[PDB]
């Protein structure tokens, strides 16, 4: 008279299938990308242009000597 | 060819290093302007740096 099945206490667990979490898609991407990339080239032309100014100063000390 | 003597050499030579020569170097050339720019005409406009020693 000592046998298994309980009178109660059950679930069940699902048979389902779901993890579609979105996700920042669909014109949200391709907009943060271009907005990041244009910040890069804007951070250029303030350094590459400025290094071009110090470049001429480096040639300047050459030319003021050599006679 | 004929060369000048061992004299008209051995002048008071500026014995400094490279960085201390490049230290001022900027104030230097832009305010003397009489002996050096004319020396370029003494070298470019006529060649043979054996004539041009003054």
């Amino acid at each position: 008279k000592q046998d298994m099945p309980p009178v109660g206490g059950y679930g069940p667990i699902d048979y389902k299938r779901n993890l579609p979490r979105r996700g920042l898609s669909g014109y949200s991407m391709f907009a943060v990308g271009i907005g990041a990339l244009l910040f890069g080239y804007w951070s250029m032309m303030k350094w590459n242009r400025e290094r071009r100014r110090l470049q001429i100063e480096d040639f300047e000390a050459r030319i003021a000597l050599m006679p | 060819v004929e060369l000048p003597s061992l004299e008209d050499l051995k002048v008071q030579e500026v014995k400094v290093s490279s960085s201390v020569l490049k230290a001022a170097a900027h104030h230097y050339g832009a305010q003397c302007d009489k002996p050096n720019k004319e020396f370029m005409l003494c070298r470019w406009e006529e060649k043979d740096p054996r004539r041009c020693l003054e």
